[PDB]
């Protein structure tokens, strides 16, 4: 059974029935790796990316809020990490990001010994999913599909940024 | 459970994730790793023979501290590749 | 199964509901290897009920009337301590001593966690789920003194200013 993304090698098995499955895993690192704690980080980077890019991207185009500190003044959304942690902003929210962490720790650890918890679910706002198990499942795809292309527009955004010090258009 | 016998271990001992990795991949891995940890030496064998400059640990770079934990990544590598290779996988 | 409070966990077994302020957490699984939570129930709400005090009398040791005399006129609470003197301090070790070895055996015995009779008229000509109300509000609220306690204390001694100075 050839797989649909490289339709001249052989499908990943283990991936199967999963959202987002098209076939594309050519290293095969879901034939060796747990396939619960990979679609987990599939999902929480992507979350994360998600937000990443809106921020620098809602920063580069202004945003600031009010009042800023005054060490927060110009500052593109880079150089802007090392000015927040000195005032206390980055560190203020380290303290809660780590909260939350640590107890999906404990979640992550409870679904690989079989629990019942879906990978990357923290049972949060599950009302907006529909009830059809078919429009759940078109939301789950949504969250993933949005979520890769976010991981490679934060990519970009830093990089392209930072290599040529650009603002918003090519930021 | 874990008791062998013979000539090979079965790939059980290996643990969890590498014992469905083929053998050359792993053979891969090992080599690779243990240029990392050589390469990670020599340069800071460089750093450390380097006239002053040095004060204060200069020396020890964060980067070539990890690379340097290849090298015992490497043997495991090396010795869980023979054993998938005896193992047929 | 799966706790109320923390949606993504299962509910350790002795959590069943049946103590007041039981909303299923215990992510770190510390009831597991207890015989049964009466001990530990009746240190939350010891450690509860100091801190009720505690906070109270911070705020009032520094913005309310103090008792008349020097020495008891510090408004700072830790140096308050060592102002006041040894044995102010002393006497009231030995009564809180009294109190405490008057009641151990409720301490370690199986009655009824936290009560040690002090219960004026009230808790009395109610049914039993009136009663349960009633210390259902005393666990919230001595949950909600030690988290308080814990913020007055740090912001003491790490930014250095009164509880109810409020400046940004
Ligand atoms: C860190 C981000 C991340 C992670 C953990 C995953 C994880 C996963 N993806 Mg995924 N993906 C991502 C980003 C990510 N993706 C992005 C940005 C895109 C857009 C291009 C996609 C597009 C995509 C498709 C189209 C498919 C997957 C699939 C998968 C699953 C199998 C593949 C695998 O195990 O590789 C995980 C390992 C990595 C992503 C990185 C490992 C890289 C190695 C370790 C380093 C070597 C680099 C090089 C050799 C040097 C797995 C759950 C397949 C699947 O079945 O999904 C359910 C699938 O069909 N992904
Ligand atoms: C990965 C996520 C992430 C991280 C690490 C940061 C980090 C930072 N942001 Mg930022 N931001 C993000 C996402 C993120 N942002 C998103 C998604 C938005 C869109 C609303 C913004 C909008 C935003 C503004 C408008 C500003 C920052 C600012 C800052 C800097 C100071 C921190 C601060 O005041 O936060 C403030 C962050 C917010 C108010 C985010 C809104 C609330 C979020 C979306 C809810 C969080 C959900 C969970 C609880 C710091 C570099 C400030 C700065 O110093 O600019 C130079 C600033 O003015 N960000
Ligand atoms: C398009 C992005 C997107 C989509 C489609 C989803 C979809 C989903 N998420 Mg989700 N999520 C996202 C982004 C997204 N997420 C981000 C960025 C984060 C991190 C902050 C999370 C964190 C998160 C958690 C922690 C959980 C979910 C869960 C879920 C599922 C439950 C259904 C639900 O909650 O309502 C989905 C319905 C919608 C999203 C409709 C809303 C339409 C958009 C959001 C308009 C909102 C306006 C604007 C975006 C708000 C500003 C945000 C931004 C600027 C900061 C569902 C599949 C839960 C679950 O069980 O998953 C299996 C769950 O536990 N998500
Ligand atoms: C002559 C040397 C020698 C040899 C041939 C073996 C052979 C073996 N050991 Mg072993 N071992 C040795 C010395 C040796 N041991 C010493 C000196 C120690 C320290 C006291 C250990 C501690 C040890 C542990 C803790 C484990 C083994 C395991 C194993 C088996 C699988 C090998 C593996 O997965 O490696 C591949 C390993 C890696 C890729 C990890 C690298 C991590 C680096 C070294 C740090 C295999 C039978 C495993 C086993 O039998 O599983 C039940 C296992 O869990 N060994
Ligand atoms: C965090 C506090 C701290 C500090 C300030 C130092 C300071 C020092 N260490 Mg040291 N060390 C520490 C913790 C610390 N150590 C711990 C916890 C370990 C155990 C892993 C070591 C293990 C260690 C070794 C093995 C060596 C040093 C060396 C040194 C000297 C130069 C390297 C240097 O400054 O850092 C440079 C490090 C960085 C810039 C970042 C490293 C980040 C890591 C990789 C994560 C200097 C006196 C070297 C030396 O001069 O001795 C001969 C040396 O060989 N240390
Ligand atoms: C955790 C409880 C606690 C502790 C250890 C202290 C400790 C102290 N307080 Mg203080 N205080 C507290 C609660 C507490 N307070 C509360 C809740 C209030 C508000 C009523 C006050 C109001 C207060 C004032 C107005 C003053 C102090 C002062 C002082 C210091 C001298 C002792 C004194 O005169 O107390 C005075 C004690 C009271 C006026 C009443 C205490 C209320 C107790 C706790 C009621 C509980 C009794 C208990 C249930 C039954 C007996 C227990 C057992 C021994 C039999 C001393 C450091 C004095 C000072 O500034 O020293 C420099 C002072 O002037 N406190
Ligand atoms: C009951 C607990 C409690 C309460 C009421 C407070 C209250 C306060 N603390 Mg404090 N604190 C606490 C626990 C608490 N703390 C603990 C446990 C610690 C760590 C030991 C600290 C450490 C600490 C420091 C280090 C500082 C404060 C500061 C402050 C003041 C400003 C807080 C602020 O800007 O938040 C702003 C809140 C946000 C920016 C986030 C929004 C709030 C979230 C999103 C939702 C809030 C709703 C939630 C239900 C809160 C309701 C409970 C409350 C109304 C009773 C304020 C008086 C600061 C100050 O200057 O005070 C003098 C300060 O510097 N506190
Ligand atoms: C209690 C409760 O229930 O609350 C509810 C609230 C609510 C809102 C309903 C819920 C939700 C969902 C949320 C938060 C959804 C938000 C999702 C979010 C934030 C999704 C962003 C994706 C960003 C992308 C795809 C970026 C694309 C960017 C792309 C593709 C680029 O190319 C950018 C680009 O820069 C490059 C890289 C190169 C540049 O040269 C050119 C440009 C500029 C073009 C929850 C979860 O249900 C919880
Ligand atoms: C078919 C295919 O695809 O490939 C094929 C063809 C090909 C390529 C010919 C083949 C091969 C591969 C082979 C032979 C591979 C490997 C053989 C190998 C790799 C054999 C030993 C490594 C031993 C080490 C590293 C020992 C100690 C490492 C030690 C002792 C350390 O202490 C590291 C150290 O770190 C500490 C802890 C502290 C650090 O700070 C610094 C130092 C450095 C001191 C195979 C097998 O036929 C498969
Ligand atoms: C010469 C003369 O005549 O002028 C006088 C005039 C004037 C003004 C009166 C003066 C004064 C001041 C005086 C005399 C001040 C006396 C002050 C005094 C005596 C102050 C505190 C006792 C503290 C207690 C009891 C605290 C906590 C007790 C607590 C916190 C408990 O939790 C008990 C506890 O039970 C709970 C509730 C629950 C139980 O499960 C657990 C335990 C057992 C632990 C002068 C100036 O000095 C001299
Ligand atoms: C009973 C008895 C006794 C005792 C005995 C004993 C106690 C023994 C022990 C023994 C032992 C206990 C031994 C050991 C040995 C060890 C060894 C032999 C080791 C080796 C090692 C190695 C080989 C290493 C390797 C490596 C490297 C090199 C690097 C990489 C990694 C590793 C680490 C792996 C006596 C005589 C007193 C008397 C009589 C009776």
């Amino acid at each position: 059974a050839k797989s649909k993304a490289l339709p001249w090698l052989p499908n990943p098995s283990n991936l199967d029935g999963r959202i987002g499955a098209n076939g594309f895993d050519p290293l095969g690192i879901s034939e060796y790796f747990p396939v619960d704690y990979l679609v987990e980080s599939e999902i929480k980077h992507g979350r994360v990316c998600m937000m990443a890019w809106a921020g620098y991207v809602a920063v580069d185009l202004g945003a600031r809020i009010y009042p800023l500190p005054e060490s927060m003044q110009g500052v593109t959304s880079a150089t802007a990490h090392d000015p927040a942690v000195a005032f206390g902003s980055m560190g203020n929210m380290f303290i809660w990001i780590a909260l939350f962490e640590m107890v999906g720790w404990i979640g992550l650890s409870q679904t690989l010994q079989g629990s019942g918890r879906e990978p990357g679910d923290f049972g949060w706002g599950k009302q907006f999913m529909g009830k059809t198990q078919a429009e759940i499942d078109t939301m789950k795809l949504k969250e993933l599909t949005n979520g890769r292309a976010a991981m490679l527009a934060f990519a970009g955004v830093v990089t392209q940024s930072v290599l040529y010090d650009k603002g918003f258009p090519y930021f | 459970d874990m008791t062998w016998e013979g000539e090979y271990p079965p790939s059980k001992v290996l643990g969890p994730i590498m014992s469905k990795m083929p053998s050359g991949l792993l053979a891969i891995i090992s080599m690779a790793s243990l240029g990392v940890c050589v390469y990670s030496c020599v340069q800071t064998g460089f750093l450390l023979r380097e006239p002053g400059a040095i004060e204060n640990g200069s020396w020890v770079r964060w980067y070539y501290v990890v690379e340097g934990l290849g090298g015992p990544l490497a043997w495991g590598t090396h010795v869980a590749s023979w054993i998938q290779r005896k193992n047929g996988m | 199964e799966m706790s109320k409070s923390i949606p993504f966990l299962t509910v350790p077994e002795k959590l069943d509901g049946s103590m007041a302020g039981d909303v299923g957490f215990d992510p770190m699984g510390l009831s597991d290897i207890q015989t049964d939570l009466n001990y530990a129930r009746w240190a939350e709400l010891k450690h509860g009920r100091i801190c009720m005090l505690a906070v109270v009398g911070m705020v009032w040791q520094e913005y309310g009337p103090h008792l008349p005399g020097d020495a008891y006129a510090t408004k700072d609470p830790w140096e308050a301590i060592s102002s006041v003197g040894f044995a102010s301090n002393f006497q009231t070790l030995l009564a809180i001593g009294v109190v405490e070895l008057a009641n151990w055996n409720k301490y370690y015995g199986d009655g009824t966690p936290g009560d040690i009779g002090w219960t004026g008229g009230q808790l009395s000509k109610m049914n039993d789920a009136q009663i349960k109300t009633r210390m259902e509000s005393e666990i919230v609220h001595c949950r909600l003194a030690m988290i308080a306690f814990i913020g007055a204390t740090h912001q003491t001694f790490l930014l250095h200013k009164g509880l109810l100075d409020f400046s940004y």
